[PDB]
DNA sequence: GCAGACACTA
C-alpha cells in the first residue's frame, strides 16, 4: 500500500488537527511523508505558516515502504480531515483503529477506520498539478532578536482576552534588566484605547528571557524589542496554546516570528511575519509608558 | 470656532424659515393630535433638506407640551450593548410609548433606522403599523420626518429594485402605512428666495463688525442674492456665507447643486433650460448631474407619454412620428447609457425646431404601467382560477395563449346562456 | 370547541410524551404542524407542504377525561397551532419532575387561546399559560393534505436494543454531516441483512459498511438529500424497537414503534 | 516539463531576453530594474503580446528564489471581491523583507473585471503602501478600468508582434 | 530602496502644491485662523486632494494630528455598523486642545461608501459637531447624498494649468538635477493632459530608461493619448484619411475595438463644433457599433462601417 | 481616587456594570467622598437605575480632587473589562482616576492587565435627588427569580403587577394588535403567573394594577443572587405612589450594595 | 419645466 500508520488513540489526533481549524476556508495543506514521521503544514496568504508534526513512535505501524529520495507530498482539504477523526473515538472502550495509506502518487488518500464491526473507507484525491514546492517562512538563528519560553496556560489567558476585547493591532515587548526584572507583555490598541497585558515576569512559569543583540550570543540587559504585528496571526495560535505545556518565542531582526508549542510529544511550530512598520512613532510611546 | 447655522438658531416661531400656510398647517395638524381622541395617529413630514423639516417641529413642541421642551428624538447610533439594530427601534417605540400623561414627550424621529437589508427594512413597516391599531388609552404625539433626497448609483446591486434607487417616504413606507386614514403627509418645500433674503440680511447685520472689518460690506448684496437664487437651502446658504465672510476675497463660491426631479428632467427634455441656451451642455451636464435616472427604466415611458404635452398635441405628426421611431430604436440597444442618450437629443430638438408654435402647453402625467400590471395580474389570477374549476370535471389543455385570445370572451358568453 | 384533557406523570409513557419535544423544536424551526383531533383516542399531526410527512399517532385512550366536539359536522376537525410556544410548556415542566404529581395539565379550548393549568410547589404556584393562535383551515384542506401514507416491500428489521453502539453510529452521521455542511443507502435480501450508506463527491468518498450487524429483491440503489438526519433522531426510542423499510429507490420510510403509536416519516426524491 | 505540454505552454519565456518584438518595453524595465526602482508598471494591449509572460519572467529574473513566497499572482480565476482586496491584498502588501530587501510584486492579471468599488480598495492600496510593495495590473480593456487607478500606474503599451 | 517619484517628491506643506492658487491661499488663510468647518473636495483624479488635505491637517494641528486622530480611507471595512461605532468613539477623546482648532476627520474616496453610513455620518456631525470636523475627499460630489453637503462648504479643484505642471516639473528636475529638452517638457505637458501624477510618471520613466528627457524618448517610450487621436479621426474630411488614420493608429498600435468605441462616443459628447442632428446621428451610430462589439462582432470591419456611416451622416450627399 | 477590591464582591460589580450597559450604552458614573455612584441614563428617560457601592464595600478610598467627580465611559467597553475569565480567577480588581481611565486587573498568579478606557467629564445628580423622593410590597426575589428567567423577553413584552386582592400575579404578556380587517399583524403570547397570598410579606389595598416593562425589570433581579449573600440580601421592595402616570420605584438592600431602580409608567 | 390658484404691494 506504500504507506501504513495505525492508531488507537484517536483523541491526541483529534485535538492536534483542532489547532488548525481557525484558518478561514481551510484547504490545501501540503502533507509531509517521511520516516521521521508525518508533518502537516498550512499557510494564509503567504503571511503566517504553522507546521504540526507527528513522530514515527506516535504510529504503531509506521512502514514508509519506499525508493525514492524520501521526500514525497500531496495536497488536501483540512475540514475533511478535521471532522474525519473527531466523529468516532466516542462511547467507553471502543478502541478504534485509523489506517492510512497512500500508494505512492496519483491515488487517493486512503482512510480505514474499525468500530464495534463498523467498517468506513475514506478516499481523499490529492492536488498536486501547480504544487510550486520550496516555499517556508523559516529563518537564521544567527541573528535571533530575542527569545523566550512560557507557559501555555499563561498565554492562553493573554490571548483569550486580546481577541474578544477586539485589539486589531497588537504589540510585541521584550526588554531585559540587570536585576534578572525581565519585562515581557503582548499589549495591544483597540477602540477601547489601550490595553497592557503584562505577562508575569518570575521564573514560576517564565522559564527563560534573554534580548540579544542580533548575534544570538551577545545578551544585553536595558535594550528593547518592539514587535508589530497583526491580529489575525495571534488568532490562529490561540487554540493551538490552549493545550499545551511550553511554549517557545523566538524573532529575529528581520521581524518573522517562530513560535514553538510543546504538548513522545508532539511539536507545532508556527511562523509570523511583522507588519511594516510602527504606527506614526509608538514606539517612543510604548517604551515611555511602560516605564511609567 | 463656531458654525453660523448653530450659534444663530432660532428662538421663536417668527425667526424659523417656513411659508405662512405651512406654519399655519402644522400648528392645526399638531394641536388637534395631543388631543385624547386625534384623528391622525401619527405625523409624516417629507420633503428635501434644510427646509426646516426639523427646527419647526422643535419649537412648536418647545410651545405645546408645556400646555398639559420634551422631546425624545430617537437615536440610531446607540447600539444598546447586546441589542441588534432592528430590536433596538422597537425598543424605543415601547420606550417612548409610556409617555401618555405627566412628561407628554413629543417623539421625533429625524434619524430613521438605515433600511438597506432585507431583514431590516422589511421590519420598518408593521412596527409603526402594529403602533397604529392599538386600542390604548391616549396618545403621544409621533413625527416623522423623511429628507427627499436620491442615493447615488452603486454597483453590483444584482436586481435595482427600489428604496436603494431613491431615498424618499413613497419608496420605502408600503401602501398601508402611505393612505391610513390616520395619518397626515404634510410636504415640505425649499426655503423661498425672500425669507432666505431676510434671513441672510439678519444674518449679515448681526454680523455687522466682522464683515465691515474687510472690502465686504459694499459687495455683500451682490453675493447674498447669488447665494438665495442659487439654492432653497438655508443651512446650505449660511454655511456658503460664512465660508465666503471668512475668505479674504477673489474666491468664487461654490454651491451643492442639488439634484434636479423626474419631472423636472422631463420638462427639461420636452419643453428646454432657460439657464442653458446651448443644447449640447444642458444634455451633458444634466447626465453627469443624475445618470441614476436617465439609466433607469419608466424615463423613456415617461417621455413617451408627456412629449404630446407640448402644445396640446397640436405639432408635427410626422415630427411625433419620428419621435416615437426613434424612441423604439432606443429601445432595441438593451437600456445602454448611448440609448438614452440618442434618444433624448433627438426629442429636444424635434421640440425647439418647432419649439415656435408652443405658446400654450400641457400637464405632464407620469406613465400609468402599475395599472397596467395590476390588472394583468388580476387577468392572470382569474384565468388561473377558471383553467382550476374547469379542470376538475372535464380535461381542457389550450395553454395560456388561446386562454387569453380565444376562451377570454368566448368561454363566459357561453356560460352566460347556459 | 370543548377541547379539554389532562396530562399527568407517570412511569412508562413519559419516555413517549418526552420523545414529543425533540420534533418541537424541529418543527417549530419548520412552518408549522397540524392537528387532527378524534374521537377519545385517535389524533394525527403532521407537518404540512423539504418533503416533511411526520404521521404519528398517540394513545389518548391511557390519557384522562378527553374529549373533543367542534362544528366540523365529520368526525375529522382541522387543527393547526404554532409550534415555537409549545417548547415554553415543556421545558418548563421538564424543570419540576423533582417534585410535584397533582399539578396535572388542565388545557381549556377558548375563543383562540389555549390556558395551561400548572401547581407546582416551591407555598404553591400557580401558572396559567395560553397557547397564542389555533386557528383552523377550509374543510377541503382536509382531504387534500391527509397524511396516512405507507408502502410495503423491503423490510429492515433495525438491530435491537441490546447493543448502544448501533445508535452512536447513527448519531455520529448526526455530528459530522453538520459539521461539513448526496446521501444513497443499499440494501440486501441475504440472511441478518447488512447495511451500506455511501456519500459520492467530487473528492469526498464516505462508504460505511456493515460486517456483523444484528439488524435484519435486491440492489435498492438510492440517491437522496440530507433530510435523513432528523430520523435518525427519532431512532432513539428507548422504550421499544424501530423499524426502517426502503425500496421502489425514489421513497423510504422510517417507522418508530412506541408503545401503541407508530412514527413514520417521509423523503421524497 | 517538455515534450508533454501544447506548443504554446511549451516556449514561454522564462527571461526577459526570450521576449521579443516589444524590444523598448523590455529595454525600459531592464533599465528600471537595473537603477532599482519600479513605477507601478501597468500593461495594456490585444492578448498573445506576451503581457504576463514578460512580467513573470522579470520577477523571477528580480527574485530567484523568493518567487514563491514575496511573489503574489492574483487572476479572475479566484474570487476577487471588495472582501479579498480588503483582506489579502492588504495583509500580503504589509509585511516586511524575509531574505533580501527587494520590493514586493503582486501580479494583478486580467484585473479588467473587478468591481469598481474593489478597484477603488486597490487603488487607495496602491498609493498607501508603495513604500515598499509595487502592484502590476494587467489587462486588454481600459475602458473597463477607473481612471484613477490609470494616474497611478505607468501604463506601457503592447504592440502587436512584428 | 529607490522611493518613486510620486511618493518620494509628494509636497509636505500647502506652499509646494501649486496649480490652484485661490484655494490655496484659502487654505492657508483658514489653516492660519484655524476655524475650518466641514467641505467636500471634488475633481479628476491625480490634481492634489488627499495631499492637500493631508498637508492642511499637518500645518494646522501638528503633534495632535500626528498622535490623536483617527483618518479612515478607503482600504477598511466601510460597513455601517463598524463605521458608526468608530467615527462614534473618535467624536469622543477630546484633549487640551486650542480654543482655535478642532479635531479633523480625513474621509479619502468617500465615493465608495454605502448610504446608511453616509446617515450614520450625519447623525454623527449633528450630535458631535461641536468638538470635531469632518473633512472629505473624493473625485465628484455626486456620490454624496444632498443632506451631508449642506452641512459642509463644498470646495472645487480646476484642473492644473499647463505653468503650474510646468513649475513642478523644473522644481523637480532642479532637485534631481537631470538634463531636460524643452520639447521633452512640452511632450509632458501635452501627454499628462493636466494630470500631476502622470506627468510625474512619464518624467521619472523618461530619466529612467532614457536619461536626457527629450520629445523623441517621450513618444517612444508612451505614444499619444487616444482621445486626441479619436477626436482626430472623427473631424476627418475624407473617409480614406480617417480609415488611415484608424488603422495605423489604434490597429497597428494595438487598441481594443470597445476602447475605441468608449472613446468615440466620449468624444461625441464632449464635442462642440458638430450640429445637434449630426452630433445624436453619430452616437446612434456609436451605441449601434457598440451593441454590435458587445454580441461578439468584435472585427475592424465594424468600425469601418461605423467611420463610413458617419462621414455619410457628415457630408449628407 | 483609587478603589480596590479583593474578595468575591467582584463577581457583583460585574453583574451591575453589565446591568447598566444594557440600558444605556454610556455609563456616566459619578464619584464622591461618601461612596461610588454609578448609573445610566435611558435613552427614552423612562428607566432610572442607579448602583452605589458602599465605602466598606471596597478597601480604601483613597478621593482626592463636597466635589462630585463625573465621567461618561462605554458600557460595551466596559463590560467586557470586569469580566471573569474562565479557568482562572481574579485576585484583586481595582479601578483609579489619575490627575484616561486608570483600571487594572491583577489575578492569582504574577500575570497582570492594565486597560485605558477613554471616558468624558457635570455631576447630574438631580436624578437620584428625585429618586430619594419618597404602599408597600415586600417579595422574595428567590421564586421570582424562577420565573424571570424564563419569561422569553425575546418577544419584548410588558408585566403587569396584579395584585388583585391580596396575591401577587405577575403576568408577562403582549397585547395583540389589528390589521387591515381584524388581523393579527402581530401575534400575542401571553404568559401569566400566580404567587400564594401568603407567600407575599407586604401588601398595600390598591385594586387596579399598573404596566411596567421586563426588560429593565429582568436584569435588576439577577444582581441579587449572583452575590453570595448569606448574611442580610433581603428580598427587592415595591414602592409607587396612586394613579399610573408616576413612576415605580424599587428598591435592594445589601449590606455594601445599594439597588435602585425607577421606571415610568404610562 | 409648466399649468392652476392664491398672497401682496407696488
Ligand atoms: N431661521 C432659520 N430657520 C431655520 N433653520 C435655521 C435658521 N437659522 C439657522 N438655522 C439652522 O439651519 C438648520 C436647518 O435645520 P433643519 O432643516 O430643520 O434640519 P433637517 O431638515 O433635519 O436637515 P436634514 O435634511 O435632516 S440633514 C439647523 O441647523 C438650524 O439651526
Ligand atoms: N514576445 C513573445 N516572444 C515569445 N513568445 C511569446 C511572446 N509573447 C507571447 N508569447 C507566447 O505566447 C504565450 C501566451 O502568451 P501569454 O504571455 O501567456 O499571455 P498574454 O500574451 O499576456 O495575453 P493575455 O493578456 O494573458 S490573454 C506565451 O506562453 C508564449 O509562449
Ligand atoms: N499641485 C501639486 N504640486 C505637486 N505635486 C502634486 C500636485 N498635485 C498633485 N501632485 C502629486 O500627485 C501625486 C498624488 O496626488 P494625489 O492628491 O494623490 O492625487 P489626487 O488629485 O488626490 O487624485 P486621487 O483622487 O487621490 S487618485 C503626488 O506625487 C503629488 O506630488
Ligand atoms: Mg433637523
Ligand atoms: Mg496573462
Ligand atoms: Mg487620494
Amino acid at each position: 500500500n506504500k504507506f501504513s500508520a495505525s492508531t488507537v488513540h484517536l483523541e491526541h489526533i483529534t485535538t492536534a488537527l483542532s489547532c488548525l481549524t481557525p484558518f478561514g476556508s481551510k484547504d490545501d495543506v501540503l502533507i509531509f511523508i517521511d520516516a521521521d514521521g508525518l508533518s502537516f503544514v498550512r499557510e494564509n496568504n503567504h503571511v503566517i505558516k504553522i507546521q504540526l508534526l507527528l513522530s514515527r513512535e506516535l504510529f504503531m505501524s509506521y512502514s514508509y515502504r519506499n525508493e525514492t529520495e524520501d521526500h514525497m507530498k500531496l495536497c488536501v482539504k483540512i475540514n475533511h480531515i478535521l471532522d474525519s477523526v473527531s466523529v468516532m473515538n466516542r462511547n467507553s472502550d471502543d478502541i478504534v483503529e485509523c489506517t492510512l495509506s497512500y500508494d505512492g502518487h496519483g491515488s487517493p488518500f486512503v482512510l480505514i477506520f474499525e468500530d464495534s464491526f463498523i467498517s468506513e473507507r475514506v478516499e481523499y484525491s490529492t492536488y498536486l498539478i501547480k504544487d510550486f514546492d520550496t516555499n517556508g517562512l523559516e529563518l537564521d538563528r544567527e541573528r535571533i532578536s530575542f527569545e523566550a519560553i512560557i507557559k501555555g496556560e499563561a498565554l492562553h489567558s493573554a490571548l483569550k482576552d486580546l481577541k474578544e476585547i477586539g485589539c486589531k493591532e497588537c504589540y510585541v515587548y521584550a526588554k531585559t534588566e540587570a536585576n534578572d526584572e525581565n519585562v515581557f507583555a503582548l499589549i495591544s490598541k483597540s477602540q477601547l484605547g489601550f490595553s497592557k497585558i503584562k505577562l508575569p515576569s518570575n521564573r514560576s512559569i517564565l522559564e527563560k528571557l534573554q534580548v540579544f543583540d542580533g548575534d544570538s550570543t551577545t545578551v544585553i540587559d536595558g535594550f528593547a524589542v518592539i514587535g508589530f504585528f497583526d491580529f489575525t496571526s495571534f488568532d490562529k495560535i490561540r487554540k493551538s496554546t490552549k493545550i499545551a505545556s511550553k511554549v517557545l518565542f523566538r524573532m529575529d531582526v528581520h521581524g518573522v516570528l517562530s513560535v514553538n508549542i510543546l504538548s513522545p510529544g508532539i511539536v507545532i511550530e508556527v511562523c509570523m511575519l511583522e507588519k511594516e512598520s510602527i504606527d506614526e512613532a509608538a514606539q517612543t510611546e510604548i517604551e515611555l509608558l511602560m516605564e511609567t | 470656532g463656531e458654525q453660523w447655522y448653530e450659534k444663530f438658531k432660532p428662538n421663536c416661531l417668527e425667526q424659523v424659515a417656513i411659508h405662512k400656510r405651512k406654519l399655519k398647517d402644522v400648528q392645526e395638524a399638531l394641536d388637534a393630535m395631543f388631543l385624547p381622541n386625534a384623528k391622525h395617529r401619527i405625523l409624516l413630514l417629507s420633503g428635501p433638506s434644510g427646509c426646516s423639516k426639523s427646527t419647526v417641529i422643535k419649537e412648536l413642541s418647545k410651545i405645546l407640551v408645556p400646555k398639559y421642551h420634551k422631546v425624545t428624538e430617537f437615536r440610531g447610533d446607540c447600539i444598546v450593548n447586546d441589542l441588534p439594530q432592528m430590536e433596538s427601534f422597537s425598543e424605543f417605540l415601547k420606550g417612548a410609548r409610556y409617555l401618555v400623561m405627566s412628561n407628554l414627550s413629543l417623539i421625533l424621529i429625524e434619524d430613521l433606522p438605515n433600511v438597506f437589508h432585507i431583514d431590516t427594512r422589511r421590519r420598518f413597516q408593521q412596527l409603526i403599523l402594529q403602533w397604529l391599531y392599538s386600542s390604548e388609552p391616549l396618545l403621544p404625539p409621533l413625527v416623522i420626518c423623511i429628507t427627499e433626497c436620491e442615493i447615488p448609483e452603486n454597483d453590483n446591486n444584482y436586481r435595482k429594485f427600489g428604496i436603494d434607487y431613491t431615498f424618499s417616504a413613497e419608496t420605502i413606507m408600503n401602501k398601508e402605512i402611505l393612505m391610513h386614514p390616520r395619518l397626515k403627509r404634510i410636504k415640505f418645500n425649499p426655503i423661498n428666495s425672500t425669507l432666505l433674503k431676510k434671513h441672510l440680511k439678519f444674518i449679515c447685520v448681526q454680523n455687522m463688525k466682522m464683515l465691515k472689518e474687510k472690502n465686504k460690506w459694499n459687495k455683500r448684496q451682490e453675493v447674498i442674492d447669488y447665494i438665495a437664487q442659487e439654492t432653497g437651502d438655508i443651512r446650505s446658504a449660511i454655511t456658503t456665507l460664512q465660508f465666503w465672510a471668512t475668505s479674504s476675497g477673489s474666491l468664487p463660491i461654490s454651491t451643492r447643486e442639488s439634484t434636479i426631479s423626474y419631472f423636472h428632467a422631463i420638462g427639461k427634455v420636452i419643453h428646454g433650460s432657460h439657464s442653458t441656451n446651448n443644447d449640447n451642455e444642458m444634455i451633458n451636464n444634466l447626465f453627469e448631474n443624475s445618470n441614476n435616472l436617465l439609466s433607469k427604466e419608466d424615463f423613456k415611458l415617461g417621455i413617451l407619454e408627456n412629449y404630446n404635452t407640448f402644445n396640446k398635441g397640436e405639432f408635427s405628426i410626422s415630427d411625433a412620428s419620428s419621435i416615437v421611431d426613434c424612441l423604439s430604436e432606443c429601445d432595441n440597444m438593451n437600456g445602454l447609457p448611448e440609448s438614452n442618450e440618442y434618444g433624448l437629443r433627438e426629442v429636444r430638438k424635434t421640440f425647439r425646431n418647432i419649439s415656435k408654435q408652443g405658446h400654450n402647453h400641457g400637464t405632464v402625467y407620469f406613465p400609468r404601467e402599475w395599472k397596467v400590471r395590476k390588472l394583468q395580474n388580476s387577468f392572470k389570477v382569474q384565468a388561473e382560477d377558471w383553467l382550476n374549476v374547469s379542470l376538475y370535471k372535464y380535461n381542457a389543455v389550450h395553454s395560456f395563449r388561446n386562454i387569453t385570445l380565444e376562451f377570454g370572451y368566448y368561454a363566459p358568453l357561453i356560460r352566460k346562456c347556459q | 370547541m370543548k377541547l379539554k384533557l389532562i396530562v399527568n406523570g407517570c412511569e412508562a409513557p413519559d419516555d413517549y410524551k418526552l420523545l414529543r419535544t425533540t420534533i418541537n423544536t424541529v418543527a417549530s424551526l419548520r412552518k408549522t404542524a397540524i392537528l387532527r383531533f378524534n374521537s377519545e383516542r385517535l389524533t394525527i399531526i403532521s407537518t404540512p407542504k423539504d418533503t416533511g410527512q411526520l404521521w404519528c399517532t398517540i394513545p389518548h385512550d391511557v390519557f384522562r377525561l378527553y374529549t373533543v366536539i367542534s362544528a366540523r359536522e365529520l368526525n375529522t376537525i382541522t387543527m393547526e397551532c404554532n409550534c415555537d410556544s409549545l417548547l415554553s410548556v415543556f421545558k418548563r415542566y421538564d424543570r419540576v419532575m423533582n417534585q410535584g404529581s397533582s399539578s396535572n395539565m388542565t388545557i381549556k379550548l377558548q375563543s383562540c387561546a389555549l390556558g395551561i393549568t400548572f401547581e407546582e410547589i416551591v407555598k404553591v404556584i400557580m401558572h396559567s399559560f395560553k397557547v397564542p393562535v389555533k386557528l383552523l383551515f377550509r374543510a377541503q384542506d382536509t382531504r387534500i393534505q391527509e397524511p396516512m401514507i405507507n408502502y410495503i416491500q423491503l423490510m429492515m428489521y433495525k438491530l435491537p436494543p441490546i447493543s448502544g453502539e448501533f445508535g452512536s453510529a447513527f448519531h455520529g452521521f448526526i455530528r459530522r454531516v453538520e459539521r461539513y455542511s448526496h446521501i444513497h443507502l443499499m440494501g440486501v435480501k441475504k440472511k441478518d441483512v447488512e447495511l451500506k450508506i455511501i456519500v459520492n463527491e467530487l473528492d469526498w468518498h464516505l462508504e460505511i459498511c456493515w460486517n456483523g450487524p444484528l439488524d435484519s429483491s435486491t440492489h435498492e440503489v438510492i440517491i437522496r438529500c440530507k433530510d435523513w438526519k432528523v430520523c435518525s433522531k427519532l431512532y432513539a426510542a428507548f422504550e421499544e424497537v424501530v423499524l426502517a423499510i426502503s425500496h421502489d429507490e425514489s421513497c423510504v420510510f422510517h417507522c418508530s414503534l412506541d408503545e401503541r403509536g407508530q412514527i413514520i416519516y417521509y423523503i421524497a426524491r | 516539463s517538455k515534450e508533454n505540454l501544447p506548443w504554446v505552454e511549451k516556449y514561454r519565456p522564462e527571461t526577459l531576453d526570450e521576449v521579443y518584438g516589444q524590444n523598448e518595453v523590455i529595454t525600459t524595465v531592464r533599465k528600471f530594474v537595473d537603477e532599482g526602482k519600479l513605477p507601478h508598471l501597468l500593461f495594456y494591449g490585444p492578448p498573445g503580446t506576451g503581457k504576463t509572460s514578460t512580467i513573470v519572467a522579470l520577477a523571477r529574473e528580480i527574485y530567484g528564489k523568493n518567487y514563491s513566497n514575496m511573489v503574489l499572482e492574483l487572476n479572475a480565476s479566484d474570487d476577487r471581491g471588495i472582501d479579498v482586496v480588503r483582506n489579502q491584498i492588504k495583509d500580503f502588501a504589509s509585511t516586511r523583507q524575509i531574505f533580501s530587501k527587494g520590493f514586493k510584486l503582486i501580479i494583478l492579471d486580467e484585473a479588467d473585471a473587478m468591481t469598481n468599488a474593489a478597484q477603488n480598495a486597490l487603488r487607495r492600496v496602491i498609493e498607501r503602501y508603495t513604500k515598499n510593495t509595487r502592484f502590476c495590473v494587467l489587462a486588454n480593456y481600459a475602458h473597463k478600468l477607473t481612471p484613477a487607478l490609470l494616474s497611478r500606474c505607468t501604463r506601457f503599451r503592447f504592440q502587436p508582434l512584428p | 530602496l529607490q522611493l518613486p517619484w510620486v511618493e518620494k517628491y509628494r509636497p509636505q506643506v500647502l506652499s509646494d502644491i501649486v496649480g490652484n492658487k485661490e484655494t490655496i491661499d484659502r487654505l492657508q488663510q483658514i489653516a492660519k485662523d484655524g476655524n475650518m468647518p466641514h467641505m467636500i473636495i471634488s475633481g479628476m483624479p491625480g490634481i492634489g486632494k488627499t495631499t492637500s488635505v493631508h498637508c492642511l491637517a499637518h500645518e494646522l494641528l501638528g503633534r495632535s494630528y500626528a498622535d490623536g486622530v483617527l483618518e479612515l480611507n478607503a482600504s477598511d471595512d466601510r460597513g455601517i455598523d463598524v463605521v458608526r461605532n468608530q467615527i462614534k468613539h473618535f467624536a469622543q477623546k477630546k484633549l487640551h486642545l486650542p480654543p482655535g482648532k478642532h479635531k479633523i476627520v480625513i474621509l479619502d474616496e468617500a465615493d465608495s461608501m454605502t448610504a446608511g453610513a453616509q446617515q450614520a455620518l450625519r447623525r454623527t456631525m449633528e450630535l458631535y459637531s461641536n468638538s470635531t470636523r469632518f473633512a472629505f475627499a473624493c473625485n465628484q460630489s455626486n456620490k454624496i447624498i444632498e443632506p451631508l453637503q449642506s452641512r459642509c462648504a463644498i470646495l472645487r479643484y480646476s484642473k492644473l494649468s499647463d505653468e503650474d505642471v510646468l513649475k513642478r516639473l523644473l522644481q523637480i528636475i532642479k532637485l534631481e538635477d537631470v538634463k531636460y529638452t524643452n520639447d521633452g517638457l512640452e511632450a509632458i505637458i501635452f501627454t499628462a493632459e493636466g494630470d500631476m501624477r502622470q506627468a510625474i510618471n512619464n518624467l521619472q520613466s523618461t530619466v529612467a530608461g532614457h536619461g536626457l528627457v527629450n520629445a523623441d524618448n517621450v513618444f517612444k517610450i508612451v505614444d499619444s493619448p487616444h482621445p486626441l487621436i479619436v477626436k482626430k479621426m472623427l473631424l476627418a474630411s475624407n473617409l480614406e484619411d480617417s480609415i488611415q488614420i484608424l488603422r495605423t493608429d489604434l490597429w497597428k498600435k494595438g487598441y481594443s475595438s470597445i476602447d475605441i468605441v468608449t472613446t468615440s462616443f466620449r468624444v461625441t459628447k464632449n464635442l462642440a463644433q458638430v450640429k445637434e442632428s449630426v452630433r445624436l446621428e453619430m452616437i446612434k451610430e456609436i451605441g449601434l457599433t457598440h451593441m454590435r462589439i458587445l454580441e461578439g462582432v468584435g472585427t475592424y470591419l465594424q468600425l469601418a462601417s461605423m467611420l463610413a456611416k458617419i462621414h455619410k451622416l457628415n457630408n449628407k450627399a | 481616587k483609587a478603589t480596590i477590591t479583593e474578595s468575591g464582591k467582584q463577581n457583583i460589580w460585574f453583574r451591575a456594570i453589565y446591568v447598566l450597559s444594557t440600558i444605556q450604552d454610556d455609563i456616566k458614573i459619578t464619584v464622591t467622598t461618601n461612596e461610588l455612584i454609578a448609573w445610566s441614563m435611558n435613552e427614552t428617560d423612562t428607566t432610572l437605575c442607579q448602583v452605589r457601592f458602599q465605602k466598606s464595600f471596597f478597601e480604601e478610598y483613597e478621593f482626592k480632587p463636597h466635589k462630585l467627580y463625573s465621567f461618561r465611559v462605554n458600557g460595551r467597553h466596559l463590560t467586557t473589562i470586569s469580566r471573569k475569565p474562565d479557568g482562572d480567577g481574579i485576585k484583586s480588581f481595582t479601578i483609579a482616576v489619575n490627575n484616561r481611565l486608570i483600571v487594572v486587573i491583577e489575578m492569582d498568579s504574577l500575570i497582570v492587565k492594565e486597560y485605558c478606557p477613554q471616558f468624558q467629564p457635570e455631576r447630574e445628580l438631580t436624578s437620584a435627588l428625585f429618586n430619594e423622593e419618597v404602599n408597600y410590597i415586600c417579595c422574595n426575589s428567590t421564586l421570582l427569580k424562577n420565573f424571570l428567567d424564563n419569561c422569553n423577553v425575546n418577544v419584548t413584552d410588558e408585566v403587569k403587577l396584579e395584585i388583585n386582592v391580596h396575591r401577587l400575579s405577575i403576568t408577562a404578556f403582549t397585547k395583540a394588535v389589528y390589521g387591515k380587517n381584524n388581523d393579527l399583524l402581530r401575534n400575542a403570547l401571553s404568559m401569566s403567573n400566580t404567587i400564594s397570598t401568603l407567600d407575599l410579606e407586604h401588601y398595600c389595598l390598591f385594586t387596579k394594577s399598573i404596566i411596567f416593562k421586563l426588560k429593565d425589570f429582568k436584569n435588576f433581579i439577577t444582581i441579587g443572587p449572583s452575590w453570595k449573600t448569606t448574611q442580610d440580601g433581603n428580598d427587592n421592595i415595591s414602592l409607587w405612589f396612586c394613579h399610573p402616570g408616576d413612576p415605580i420605584l424599587m428598591q435592594m438592600q445589601k449590606p455594601g450594595v445599594k439597588l435602585e431602580l425607577v421606571e415610568v409608567t404610562d
